[PDB]
């Protein structure tokens, strides 16, 4: 129920294989402590592409307060950032810039596609748009929407936190196994199918 | 620079500090997602479902109007027919990684089958899991339109509704009838 | 006579003046639904006509637009000169409150026009875009390089034989050699951009990743110490191909793409497109539709102005009004979600009306917003806008007069801070804006950053007044016109009448058939003047969709106004323009 | 032959009728009961135009362009108000008994009646009474029958009997209860009966082999083949 990824510099320059979860009880507790610290302090790269970035900085404001999750520092440097939110369209002139900024980020790093443009190109199936940011960089969380509302971005933040909290990474670069192990978690569609199909009645659209 | 300008600027900095302090003495404007559930209006354009008629059958007649009215083209379906003669989707898939949640498919539906529900929590880990098939879209009730049935309006004869049993329709008169 | 009727405008005094000056056989008058006199001028007389219009007793002082059209696939070209391509020039005389559209016909092989930059400096970027997208060469241009697409691009995207969709092309593969080659193309070279370089002129790179809400873009700066001696903006990093999608989507299905032209505008962006399509369809919308569209336009205008003022204050250095202004944006978003069902891109305007009726309880939410807004605005002024540090950062920074605003096509608050009272809502009224009592604020004559910001505050107050008038006087009636081309028809008649079902079926599947004509609508957007110029060839898709945006003009006006200033002055000037890069590139 | 349509001069063939001559010039006149291969009968009363006696005439008279020869010096108007109103009225009369069937109809998006309803500009229903209904017949494995959608344009019987020479399809009944089909349930015996799916301007006769795996016309990938 895990995937093993090791990188060695077409993009992405990684190869993944399905592997059994390896997990002493002290090493496991240290791994959960490291994962807890990584998931409760996630610093996003302040990267503005399009309208989805306007919704992201709406999520950062007072009526939403994304600071409650410890994800508010909003670094302008990719070295100091933990999370790349592709919040906008992957234009062909901007795609090498996105690749360069993602390369300049440091491990551990995670990617959230925010919006239909970053997911698959969205409505812009046009000559000057890369059809999704997963064509050239690996994505951890996808948010459908055009735009997603700010609480959808927070929901993806919680999904990323839950994905980090059960993934395995080396504690030190001199001791252990240096490959990155990511959990193959259950899809949210199959998890929410029980509560979504049973919905019967909704409020009529003629009211407030 | 002028001394009067310096004093006025100092007073303005003090006023700004004072106003931010009184704003600290104010009421919090934050909606505490997810502990506080997000209120959405009934016509909010979120997660797309397919609904059912009040009789319990699925409302979609597989007429492909939503697929062609989609500006992204992220709806795919195929018409199938029952033995009685009613139309239904053999499958129905929406690529939610492509969908812009614009509500044009719901606006184009002549049976009020496809609907956009007030649900935004749709995040996913893999993009292949964002393709929602008919099993992930067909819900147990009528949704936002509790009483509309297209097959009560249509002239086609199906199970439980023969010719002339629809709204504003008369019984069929045979050409062999004795009346002039 | 309705306002959508086809007119040749032979009663315009400019037509008689051109008859008396150049002769009757020198040009062809075209009857359109654009509302403007369209004159097909021969190519060798184009600069003469431009000089004559610039030297009129009431001169045509502003080049509103300049672009091209591929006429090869156009079947209904009756009453028109023979052409494979054409170049159109939209020129505005503010003193007459009139405008004229010159058109130059071009063959497929001889695709060269004399340049227009000696008369209007905005023709630089307009002709660069026309060369980039149509391949039309302009003789005498200082530098005719691509402005939207990279320099290593083959073909011109807006030609009719160029495939529109990315799925037509190969999927995007990023290899090591491809990444190196595209990174080499984005490198700046002083000689190619016409910098015209002293052993001290350093070069500065600003973008293309941009820590602000208004898009991602580059500025390359020539510096003597800290002084900006020259600069040229690099745009096209936000190009979405929206006009090519206008040729690719039907009339009804293009409205979501019209939403994302200026993504802080929403229904303000939807308004000129649906007005131009209704001109093409011969649809006069009822008064309730006009009041609803005015109300939503003013709501989104207040949203955009709130974001602009908050972003300007944040760029000065005060970071709290962005929190409070986004709370006010959340109140506006509550009302907009209640009415349309979406926050930023409602796509709620329709050909002939709006998608739904107003929901029960809209007046309550409008009342809460109208009670909430003015105290928050006054707190914004007292906390940040009257701060002397903000005034020192803003006043006197990147200032220009009426002549520089007129020659560069600057509109909106930047034009009106020069003292020129020119708002579309009062000069060329649209969508029933003549029934609303509101004032147009103007400046003293100098366009500082602070003057533009205070003007946008004043238009926020006037939009609050318009919203109050909309709340007090909303007519009872239909939310859709009774025209046969109202797309889509009212939903319940579609659900129980077979002819209405047929109309809806054909309008949402194949599209509604607009008769072959040309239409034009310019509106006062949240950031200036936004216009749609729509050419229909009689089909269910647009033959040509031309979207004129003011942010293009303002980004082109940047090097003339920021020259000789500091880099922080450039940051303040960027924060005080009220642009977005989707508006620039689109 | 010289005709004048809406004040514009055209050169046509005098042996042709006005409908085919005006359609050859690119003008749009709605029509149901006329087919190029079948000739003119003047049944559906949809192709009405306003003919004038001379050039300086204002009253005119409603004539039918399929039944009127396109002779030399003809003066007609298509966009006349009375002609447009009559064509919209004819579409409305055809729409009084039409079933609410377009989503579940194989002719949807490929329907001549849909195109002529949109072209005449008829989108408001004021008829409030009942609609006549008809039972269907089993016409074999190739043709599907749905008589509720008929507009009584007599194209099927004219093609099948006069052109194709078939015997087992006909028109039965009376005033508004006209039925088009076989005298009894059975397979259509003509070797060219499949052309009824394109001859019929409505969805009465449909391709059952296509109706099994049905998709709309706009969703088709087409090719020219032999
Ligand atoms: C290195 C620094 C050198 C300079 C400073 C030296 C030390 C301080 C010496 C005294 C300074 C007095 C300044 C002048 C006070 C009276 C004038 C004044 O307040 O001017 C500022 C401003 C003027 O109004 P205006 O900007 O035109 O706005 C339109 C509204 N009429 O009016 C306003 O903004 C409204 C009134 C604001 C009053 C603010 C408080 C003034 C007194 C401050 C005393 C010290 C407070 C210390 C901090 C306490 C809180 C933490
Ligand atoms: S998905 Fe929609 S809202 Fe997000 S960047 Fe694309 S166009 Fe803008
Ligand atoms: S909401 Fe819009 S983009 Fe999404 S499936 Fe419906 S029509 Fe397509
Ligand atoms: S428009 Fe409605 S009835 Fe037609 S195929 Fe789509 S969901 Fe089904
Ligand atoms: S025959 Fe034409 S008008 Fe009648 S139900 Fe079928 S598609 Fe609709
Ligand atoms: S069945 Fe079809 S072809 Fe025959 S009369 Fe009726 S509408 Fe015309
Ligand atoms: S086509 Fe002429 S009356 Fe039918």
């Amino acid at each position: 129920d895990y995937t093993l990824t090791r990188i060695d510099p077409r993009y992405p320059l990684q190869k993944q294989e399905i592997v059994t979860d390896p997990l002493n009880v002290f090493m496991g507790k240290l791994n959960d402590m490291v994962n807890w610290g990584r998931k409760n302090s996630i610093w996003p790269y302040n990267f503005g592409l399009s309208c989805c970035y306007v919704e992201m900085v709406t999520s950062f404001t007072a009526v939403h307060d994304v600071a409650r999750f410890g994800a508010e520092v909003l670094r302008a440097s990719p070295r100091q950032a933990d999370l790349m939110v592709v919040a906008g369209t992957c234009f062909t002139k901007m795609a090498p810039v996105i690749q360069r900024l993602y390369d300049q980020m440091l491990e551990p790093k995670w990617v959230i596609s925010m919006g239909a443009c970053a997911n698959s190109g969205g409505m812009y199936d046009i000559y000057s748009v890369v059809q999704g940011v997963d064509k050239f960089i690996p994505v951890d969380v996808y948010i459908p929407g055009c735009p997603p509302r700010p609480e959808a971005y927070m929901q993806a933040l919680m999904l990323l936190q839950e994905s980090i909290g059960k993934e395995r990474r080396p504690l030190s670069w001199v001791v252990g196994d240096q490959g990155v192990y990511r959990a193959n978690m259950q899809s949210e569609r199959e998890r929410k199918r029980g509560e979504r199909i049973a919905v019967t009645n909704l409020r009529t659209p003629d009211e407030i | 620079m002028t001394l009067k300008e310096l004093l006025v600027g100092f007073g303005t900095q003090v006023r700004s500090i004072w106003m931010i302090g009184l704003h600290a003495f104010a009421k919090r404007e934050t909606r505490m997602y997810p502990e506080e559930p997000v209120y959405l209006p009934p016509r909010y354009r979120g997660r797309i479902v397919l609904t059912r008629d009040p009789d319990g059958e699925e409302r979609c007649v597989a007429c492909n109007l939503c697929a062609v009215a989609c500006p992204v083209g992220c709806i795919s379906l195929q018409k199938a027919e029952t033995k009685d003669g009613r139309w239904y989707p053999e499958f129905f898939r929406i690529n939610f990684s492509r969908c812009i949640f614009c509500g044009l498919c719901e606006e184009a539906c002549p049976t009020t089958a496809i609907q956009l529900t007030p649900d935004f929590e749709m995040g996913e880990y893999k993009r292949q899991d964002l393709v929602y098939e008919k099993e992930d879209l067909l819900i147990s009730g009528p949704g936002k339109y509790p009483e509309y049935n297209f097959y009560r309006m249509a002239g086609m004869a199906i199970d439980g509704k023969d010719k002339g049993e629809a709204e504003n329709e008369a019984k069929p008169i045979d050409v062999k009838s004795l009346l002039p | 006579e309705p306002a959508w009727q086809t007119r040749d405008h032979l009663d315009d005094p400019v037509i008689g003046e051109l008859r008396n000056r150049f002769g009757p056989d020198a040009f062809t008058v075209q009857a359109t639904r654009t509302g403007v006199p369209v004159v097909w001028i021969k190519r060798e007389q184009l600069l003469e006509v431009g000089d004559f219009l610039k030297k009129l007793p009431k001169p045509y002082v502003m080049l509103f637009d300049l672009h091209g059209m591929d006429e090869r696939l156009r079947t209904h070209r009756e009453g028109l000169p023979a052409a494979d391509f054409s170049v159109f020039y939209h020129l505005i005389s503010i003193d007459r409150n009139r405008d004229i559209m010159l058109k130059v016909a071009l063959a497929e092989n001889d695709l060269h026009v004399p340049t227009f930059t000696k008369l209007f400096p905005n023709a630089n970027w307009y002709e660069r875009e026309t060369w980039d997208l149509f391949g039309i060469t302009f003789d005498g241009h200082p530098n005719l390089r691509r402005i939207m697409m990279p320099q290593t691009w083959k073909g011109h995207p807006l030609r009719k034989d160029y495939p529109a969709r990315a799925t037509e092309f190969s999927p995007f593969e990023l290899t090591k050699a491809k990444q190196d080659l595209e990174m080499e193309a984005l490198t700046f070279k002083p000689e190619e951009w016409g910098m015209k370089r002293n052993e001290d002129f350093m070069f500065l790179n600003l973008g293309p990743n941009h820590p602000s809400a208004h898009g991602a873009f580059r500025i390359v700066l020539q510096l003597d110490g800290e002084e900006i001696v020259d600069c040229v903006p690099d745009i096209g990093y936000h190009h979405r191909g929206a006009e090519k999608m206008g040729e690719r989507q039907s009339w009804h299905s293009y409205i979501p793409y019209t939403d994302r032209i200026e993504y802080l505008g929403g229904c303000v962006n939807e308004m000129p497109y649906v007005l131009a399509v209704e001109k093409l369809a011969g649809i006069t919308v009822p008064d309730r539709v006009n009041v609803i569209r005015v109300m939503l336009s003013e709501l989104f205008r207040i949203n955009s102005h709130l974001l602009y003022i908050s972003t300007f204050i944040q760029d000065v250095g005060a970071m709290t009004p962005v929190f409070f202004a986004f709370t006010d944006r959340q109140k506006i978003y509550d009302l907009v979600e209640a009415i349309t069902g979406f926050r930023m891109h409602p796509a709620w305007f329709r050909i002939g009306g709006v998608a739904h009726d107003l929901p029960r309880g809209w007046d309550r939410l409008l009342r809460e917003f109208l009670d909430w807004m003015p105290k928050r605005l006054a707190s914004y002024e007292k906390a940040a806008l009257q701060n002397t540090i903000l005034k020192g950062r803003s006043q006197g920074v990147a200032a220009y007069g009426a002549k520089e605003a007129l020659e560069w096509g600057t509109t909106g608050a930047g034009l009106r801070a020069t003292g020129i009272d020119f708002d579309v809502r009062k000069a060329r009224p649209y969508s029933g804006y003549e029934n609303f009592d509101f004032e147009i604020p103007v400046g003293g004559g100098v366009s500082d950053c602070y003057t533009r910001v205070m003007l946008k505050v004043e238009e926020l107050r006037q939009s609050l007044r318009i919203l109050e008038q909309c709340l007090n006087n909303m007519p009872e009636g239909p939310f859709k016109a009774d025209h046969p081309l109202t797309t889509p028809p009212p939903k319940e008649r579609t659900l129980q009448h077979i002819e209405t079902l047929i109309t809806h079926f054909l309008q949402v599947s194949w599209g509604p058939v607009m008769p072959a004509n040309e239409s034009f609508q310019m509106i006062e957007a949240t950031k200036g003047i936004n216009s749609y110029y729509l050419t229909s060839d009689g089909s269910t898709m647009s033959y040509r969709t031309r979207i004129r945006t003011p942010s293009y003009a303002h980004l082109q006006q940047i090097p003339a106004a920021i020259r000789g200033s500091l880099v922080s002055d450039l940051i303040v000037y960027l924060g005080s323009i009220d642009f977005v890069m989707s508006d620039v590139d689109r | 032959a010289t005709i004048h349509v809406d004040g514009k001069e055209y050169e046509v063939n005098g042996a042709d009728n006005l409908l085919e001559a005006c359609l050859s010039l690119g003008l749009d006149i709605p029509y149901f009961c006329w087919h190029p291969a079948l000739g003119s009968v003047g049944a559906c009363r949809q192709c009405a135009v306003k003919q004038y006696q001379n050039a300086e005439d204002t009253r005119g008279r409603l004539v039918m362009s399929c039944m009127t020869p396109a002779s030399d010096g003809t003066f007609i108007s298509i966009d006349d108000e009375e002609a447009k109103q009559f064509r919209e009225s004819v579409v409305e009369w055809l729409m009084t008994n039409h079933p609410h069937d377009c989503p579940v109809c194989e002719e949807g998006g490929n329907c001549h009646l849909q195109d002529m309803t949109v072209m005449t500009g008829h989108s408001f229903r004021r008829y409030r009474f009942t609609k006549r209904t008809h039972r269907n017949q089993d016409l074999g494995p190739f043709i599907s029958h749905e008589m509720n959608r008929c507009i009584a344009c007599y194209r099927c019987v004219r093609y099948y009997k006069d052109y194709a020479g078939g015997t087992d399809l006909g028109v039965y009944g009376a005033h508004d209860n006209v039925y088009f089909g076989r005298p009894e349930d059975g397979t259509l015996e003509s070797e060219f009966s499949g052309n009824l799916v394109e001859i019929c301007p409505t969805g009465v006769f449909t391709d059952k082999t296509h109706s099994e795996r049905y998709n709309r016309k706009w969703d088709m990938q087409f090719a020219p083949s032999i």
